């Protein structure tokens, strides 16, 4: 209770549980530290670790609206980055296997802010909601469990909208063909370099890609044994 | 065969009898044959003074049935000194270590002016013979007492070979003449000199009980009685020419013990009459010739692999009872007679001895079964059967042995019945000297008889008779039987046949204007029962019909009458086991359910009509590519399904069967995955379109399919069948398996384990599933038993939460086990049999460095080869080289479609894997202390639950019983298909989900199926967690923990169980009820 | 097939001329009569050692064996008349009534009297 943060610099913040009738003042804690990278996406960011299940970004506004009225502080989260839960988006099986229409740690996630006047707003209201642990246990704040999008979640079985799905595939399809069609156009160009080495390309070959690819996944018959002078007489020697 | 004979080696030497033992009982008996010597004569006695001077000792002569009256007795007894020997294996030295205990036969000669020439006439012979051992057993006592030995001698009367017209003294030892530590026993047998009486008169077709009916037992017991050296000294011929005489001995005598074969009779009851001294007159006898051409089937030079070979062999092929038998000269070639004598007969002419008298019908033919079973697994090379034939005991359990067993508890039983008593009358008595050997032949001809066909093999057992008695007495007491029968009840064990043995109607005799022979017998037989009916051939023939039911067997309701009406309206038959095993099935909401057999496969034949219409739909339709073909593969199609397919029942998780279609090849599939799974559900769009416009009594729906790991643009159709019965549909693309295999190459070398893993899937879906439904649907129609047990199987998993982590399709390959191999055993005919079978394995199998590897074929090609084989156990060597722990694969399962052997046996976490090995063990050691009967079985079925470290109880809204197809109802589909998922049950989802979220910490399990296990109503299911002993205590707090925990420290934190629960309990939302940490 | 059911297939398939064509013929070269040969070899071996009887018989109806050709062959030559000219059956294996009927998809008698 004492523990407000972590000697390697993650914040504690614990959460009050919701009253279930089967489960009759228990807490969730999270662990969370300032994030710094040079890469703008990542940029304004904040470690979060331990996530309750099936945390979303609509979540995250909640906790940090609470934190905003009670620490009479401005702060919006812009989005939640790399929340898997269950690890289904590890890896791009697209974008692995090509290029076209796909250029491109566990149980944590990236709270991006929407400017560094809010990420440092909510790093210090953070900071005394640490405090409150210690003192006040009981003006800890609630996580809900239940969101338009965890309802979602819980009807496994739905069938799914055909007149949604279709448009899907139909927007899909175009826009897969467009970068097929370019792709393969491109190819099937007469490609020269600047120094005029033209590239040779198969009839077929549809992306440029592909031919790197094929490059990076890939006189002892004809000589013989007793046709000079020196060979015969080595032969010579080694009859004797 | 160098591997067979170095094998060979190992289990002699091992068998081998420590040679200090012979010393030390050689030691004891030596003396005890001065002893004998001591022993003085008698005068002339008649048996009244015989009876006073037994009147008072303690001792009491063992007189055999009918034992010797003051007006039929008037003939005298004397006693003179024996000329004493030494004969059994013993005298070979060919015997072998025995834990539970051997015995040494010692032969008494009662000297020949003893007796008289008609002394082989009305048990004239056997009463001189009681008494001669008498006062051996009385003045060997107190000589004993002389010496100072009787404190640790026990002495007592048994029966030669169970045979009660033989008693004989036995002396053992209990706890410097001691020789307890030898575990050997020394038998007194007192035989007769050789030719005292003219053997033509003792043939077995002669009589020699006077009342005429032929006796074979009675003159076998007096004419093998005198003749006990002779045939030592043609054993003892033979062991001097062929070098590997004793080594073949004893193999023979290893495998006889190991599937229960004794030398004791048969007549009795119990399975036996062929033992060591058979097989090796036997293997004597065929060395000598055996042919028809009275050629030699054996020669001297032979090896011992050799010798037991031809004598399996010879058995095997060559009848000796019906059919032909076979004659040879003690003192000549031996040639095989084709003229049979209807019973087991190896006829000596030199001694006028039928060997094979104690032998029965019955367990003949179960003797040639077993050893025409053995010489296929003999002249198999592709696997090693050393271990099959010598060293795994099949008679341990007669519910494996047999495949039904009936206990009938007669009336009365301090003696029968006067009705059943009357029934042995004097006529029986002369051919069946004691009414055990009636009763037992009168169960096995009403029994043969009234089943017929429908049984292979019929053994009739004496529970609990005894073959030894006290001095003190006359007779063996049984509890029961009170001197009158020595048995507590009678016990009928059958080996069922699965084509046949459900037949709504026996068969009989044809009609005729006069009625012959065999109709009479039929219409007496059954009566009543009895009946003359005509079929759509337009033949008449007498026929009994009757009704099948989900509960028992037809082969029940035929004992049960045939028993009653011909044995005795008071017999009481039952056997609740397989009872029992048959409600455990799910019952299915069919008409008729209740009086449907469990062999009927009906429910799932309509499904596949069903399918049928919805086939000729989709080929018809057009659509820009050919459908090439559509595969069925669900559950379903392969008759293992757990519930039989019920119309409109959506609530059963395998209510959607798959079905893979596939397209004619085309060069404009998609290059890219997601593109590749939306163009095949654009394919889908028109199937649900064209099907919906045209064929408007089909319903349709979408739904995605997550199972392949990071391909989650898949899009299934499922089709709702006007007949009640739902498909789902998945389109395979030839591109797409290599635009995986382009997966695991372009990864990132530390990343290609993973994608293997996702191949590894979608290669159990799309490709090797069709490979597997094809053979099993195939396979399974000879193997009639094999659907139920697997479908049995499934359930018990079920039970103790064991499916979420075995993949159906892995229990199908465990539970075929014990019917494509069914050695050292018979393929499986019941449903009890089979169950316990694959219990069996399971606990017997070490799967840490046996691999399990299945030749998925029709009974006796497809089968394995030496060199498939060779590569499969090279596969499996490989991967236990870099895995010899078994922690990331535990089960190798492989065949002809698998031979990888890890297709089916990926993703088990070790626990479970253990566990399910944990279990069968519990289940083996449970039937082993506590015979199979109700309680056993209940506890078979029930979870413990305790281990579970937290337990967490579920209730759905509504009962799933009735919507999931089960007796314990919808008849049409929602108006709207969004109203299915009200009526589903989705805590598999729930789970699935939670591990995957909780892998690295907790392993949750349920059960798949709720309304089989879910009580009454089918609503309540228990989500069981453990965590991993790693997490369950406190560790340092680090970024790669991947856990939720909760700090004690600074960095110290450990596993918020509490927390934990929240997440279940709103995941589960109103589901939920209570928790159990 | 899968069920040990020994059978000769044959196969026919004839050249056609394309759209454009003006010779009067369009044979073929040997050397691509066995390109093509060995195509169809391989197609009706995998099909028929995939496949029982039963689905054999149920892809020879609709000709899908035919259209599988056509494909596989077809970047060799342009052909026509594609078709399996016939099938024989020269080994059977035990006879399995269990299996004939549930391929067919028992009956009480009439008291005579
Ligand atoms: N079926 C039989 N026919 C004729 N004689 C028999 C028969 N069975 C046993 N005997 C005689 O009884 C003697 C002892 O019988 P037993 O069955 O104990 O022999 P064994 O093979 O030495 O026994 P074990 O297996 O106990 O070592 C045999 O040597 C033979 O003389
Ligand atoms: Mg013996």
């Amino acid at each position: 209770e004492d523990i407000s943060a972590m000697k390697n610099g993650f914040i504690v913040v614990p959460f009050k549980l919701p009253d279930h009738k089967a489960l009759p003042a228990s807490l969730h804690f999270m662990f969370a530290k300032r994030h710094q990278s040079s890469n703008s996406n990542e940029s304004d960011c904040l470690f979060l670790v331990n996530l309750p299940l099936l945390s979303n970004i609509e979540h995250m506004k909640k906790f940090v609206g609470q934190l905003c009225g009670k620490y009479d502080t401005v702060s919006h989260v812009e989005e939640l980055l790399y929340n898997d839960e269950f690890g289904l988006h590890e890896v791009d099986l697209s974008a692995l296997t090509s290029d076209l229409m796909s250029s491109t740690p566990r149980n944590t996630a990236l709270l991006k802010f929407v400017d560094a006047a809010s990420i440092n707003n909510c790093w210090n209201a953070l900071k005394k909601y640490s405090n409150l642990h210690a003192k006040h246990p009981n003006e800890l704040f609630e996580w809900t469990y239940t969101t338009p999008s965890f309802t979602t979640f819980v009807n496994f079985y739905k069938p799914l909208d055909i007149d949604y799905l279709k448009e899907d595939i139909h927007t899909h399809m175009a826009i897969f063909e467009q970068r097929e069609a370019q792709a393969q156009e491109d190819v099937q160009s007469s490609i020269v370099d600047e120094d005029g080495f033209t590239l040779v390309v198969g009839k077929n070959t549809k992306s440029l890609n592909s031919i790197r690819k094929k490059i990076l996944n890939k006189i002892d018959k004809k000589a013989k044994k007793d046709f000079y002078r020196f060979q015969v007489r080595e032969r010579k020697k080694q009859e004797i | 065969s160098n591997i067979f004979k170095l094998q060979i080696d190992e289990l002699l030497e091992q068998v081998k009898l420590k040679q200090k033992h012979v010393l030390k009982v050689e030691k004891f008996l030596h003396k005890l044959y001065d002893i004998l010597q001591e022993i003085p004569d008698w005068e002339e006695k008649s048996l009244a003074e015989v009876d006073s001077f037994f009147k008072n000792k303690i001792v009491s002569v063992p007189f055999v049935d009918p034992k010797p009256i003051p007006q039929n007795t008037n003939y005298k007894f004397n006693y003179k000194k024996p000329d004493i020997s030494l004969i059994g294996s013993f005298a070979l030295k060919a015997g072998i270590y025995q834990p539970n205990g051997s015995s040494i036969d010692t032969l008494l000669t009662m000297p020949k002016e003893l007796f008289e020439k008609k002394d082989f006439l009305n048990f004239r012979c056997l009463h001189k013979r009681s008494v001669y051992l008498a006062y051996l057993t009385h003045h060997l006592l107190i000589l004993l007492k002389k010496d100072k030995l009787d404190s640790f001698l026990q002495l007592e009367y048994s029966y030669f070979d169970n045979d009660p017209l033989l008693p004989i003294l036995r002396i053992s030892c209990s706890k410097d003449y001691n020789f307890y530590k030898t575990r050997f026993s020394i038998n007194l047998l007192i035989g007769f000199p050789y030719k005292v009486f003219e053997p033509k008169k003792l043939l077995p077709n002669r009589n020699c009980i006077r009342i005429l009916p032929a006796t074979p037992l009675y003159n076998f017991s007096v004419l093998s009685s005198s003749t006990h050296e002779n045939y030592l000294k043609y054993l003892y011929k033979t062991k001097k020419q062929t070098e590997s005489f004793v080594e073949a001995t004893v193999l023979g005598r290893l495998w006889l013990q190991q599937r229960g074969f004794s030398s004791n009779m048969s007549h009795s009851g119990s399975l036996g009459g062929f033992g060591t001294f058979e097989f090796t007159i036997l293997m004597a006898a065929l060395l000598n010739g055996g042919g028809i051409n009275s050629n030699k089937i054996l020669l001297h030079g032979f090896s011992s692999y050799q010798l037991f070979k031809g004598v399996i062999k010879y058995l095997a092929t060559m009848d000796l009872c019906h059919d032909g038998h076979l004659q040879f000269h003690s003192n000549p070639a031996s040639k095989y007679i084709d003229e049979g004598f209807q019973t087991p007969t190896l006829f000596d002419k030199s001694t006028k001895v039928n060997i094979l008298t104690k032998m029965t019908v019955s367990s003949y033919q179960i003797l040639k079964e077993y050893a025409g079973e053995t010489l296929r697994m003999l002249n198999n090379v592709v696997q090693d059967q050393f271990s099959n034939i010598f060293l795994t005991n099949i008679s341990r359990f007669d519910n494996l042995k047999y495949d039904l067993c009936y206990d009938v508890q007669l009336p009365l039983g301090n003696n029968l019945e006067t009705s059943l008593a009357a029934t042995f009358g004097s006529m029986e008595r002369v051919k069946f000297i004691t009414l055990e050997n009636f009763l037992a032949h009168k169960i096995t001809n009403v029994a043969r008889y009234a089943l017929g066909d429908r049984i292979k093999y019929i053994q009739i057992e004496m529970v609990g008779q005894k073959s030894d008695f006290p001095i003190t007495k006359r007779k063996v007491y049984s509890n029961t039987g009170g001197n009158h029968f020595n048995f507590d009840f009678v016990r009928v064990k059958l080996i069922v046949n699965p084509s046949e043995c459900d037949k709504l109607v026996t068969k009989g005799p044809a009609h005729s204007e006069t009625m012959s022979t065999e109709a009479a017998v039929f219409k007496n037989f059954w009566g009543i029962k009895s009946s003359l009916r005509r079929f759509k051939d337009g033949s008449i023939t007498h026929c009994c019909v009757w009704s099948t039911s989900s509960s028992e067997p037809i082969i029940s309701s035929i004992v049960n009458f045939a028993l009653q009406k011909h044995v005795s309206k008071k017999a009481q038959i039952s056997n609740e086991t397989i009872k029992k095993f048959h409600n455990f099935l799910p019952l299915p909401n069919l008409p008729s359910s209740a009086k449907t057999s469990v062999l009927n496969l009906s429910s799932f034949f309509n499904l596949k009509k069903s399918f049928d219409d919805l086939y000729k739909i989709i080929f018809q339709m057009k659509l820009p590519l050919s459908v090439k073909s559509i595969l069925p593969v669900g559950s379903a199609f392969r008759y293992t399904s757990l519930c039989q397919p019920v119309p409109f029942a959506y609530s059963d998780p395998d209510f959607f069967q798959d079905v893979i279609l596939e397209f004619e090849t085309s060069p404009k599939w998609p290059d890219e995955i997601t593109s590749l799974e939306k163009a095949k559900t654009a394919f889908l769009l028109k199937i649900q379109e064209e099907l919906s416009a045209n064929s408007s009594t089909y319903r349709s729906f979408f739904s995605r399919d997550e199972s392949i790991p990071y391909n989650l643009e898949i899009v299934t159709l499922n089709i709702l069948t006007p007949e009640g019965y739902g498909f789902k549909f998945r389109v395979l693309t030839e591109r797409d398996e290599i635009l995986y295999l382009r997966a695991i190459a372009n990864a990132r070398n530390e990343l290609k384990p993973e994608l293997e893993a996702t191949f590894l899937k979608f290669t159990a879906k799309y490709l090797a599933s069709v490979r597997h439904t094809r053979t099993l649907e195939n396979i399974s129609h000879s193997y009639q038993f094999y659907s139920p047990v697997v479908r049995l199987f499934k359930r018990w998993l079920d039970t103790h939460l064991l499916l979420g982590h075995i993949t159906d399709e892995l229990a199908e390959l465990i539970a075929i086990k014990p019917f494509v191999d069914p050695a050292p055993y018979f393929i499986p005919g019941s449903l009890e049999n089979g169950f316990l079978k694959v219990l069996k394995f399971i606990s017997q199998w070490n799967w840490k460095d046996d691999p399990l590897i299945l030749d998925l074929v029709k009974p006796e090609s497809e089968r394995l080869t030496l060199a498939q084989y060779k590569g499969i156990q090279m596969n499996f060597t490989n991967l236990r080289n870099s895995d010899p722990n078994g922690t990331h694969l535990q089960f190798f399962v492989a065949s002809k479609n698998d031979p990888s052997g890890i297709l089916y046996s990926s993703g088990i976490p070790l626990p479970i894997a253990t566990r399910l090995t944990a279990l069968a063990k519990v289940a083996v050691n449970l039937l082993q202390t506590h015979g199979l009967n109700q309680q056993t079985i209940n506890l078979l079925f029930t979870p413990g639950l305790k281990d579970y470290d937290f337990v967490v109880d579920l209730r759905t809204p509504i009962g799933l019983k009735s919507s999931c197809g089960i007796l314990s109802a919808p008849s049409n589909f929602p108006e709207n298909l969004n109203d299915l998922s009200e009526k589903m049950d989705p805590t598999y989802q729930l789970v699935k989900y939670l591990n995957l979220k909780y892998k690295n910490s907790l392993i949750l399990s349920s059960r798949k199926y709720i309304g089989v296990n879910g009580g009454e109503k089918g609503d309540k299911n228990v989500i069981t967690g453990l965590i991993k002993p790693l997490f369950k205590g406190a560790h340092k707090f680090r970024v790669n923990l991947d856990c939720n925990v909760k700090p004690v420290d600074d960095e110290n934190v450990i596993l918020n169980k509490e927390a934990i629960f929240h997440e279940i309990a709103a995941f589960g939302n109103d589901m939920v009820i209570n928790f159990e940490t | 097939t899968s069920d040990d059911y020994v059978l000769r297939i044959f196969a026919i398939a004839f050249t056609r001329k394309q759209a454009n064509q003006v010779k009067r013929h369009s044979y073929a070269q040997s050397s691509h009569i066995r390109a093509i040969r060995k195509v169809i070899s391989e197609i009706l071996t995998k099909e028929v050692q995939g496949s029982t009887l039963a689905q054999l018989t149920s892809k020879l109806i609709p000709e899908v064996i035919n259209k599988e050709i056509e494909n596989a062959t077809k970047d060799i030559f342009p052909l026509q008349n594609i078709h399996v000219r016939k099938v024989k059956l020269l080994k059977q294996p035990k006879f399995d009534v269990g299996a004939l009927m549930a391929l067919h998809g028992e009956e009480k008698g009439k008291k005579v009297t």
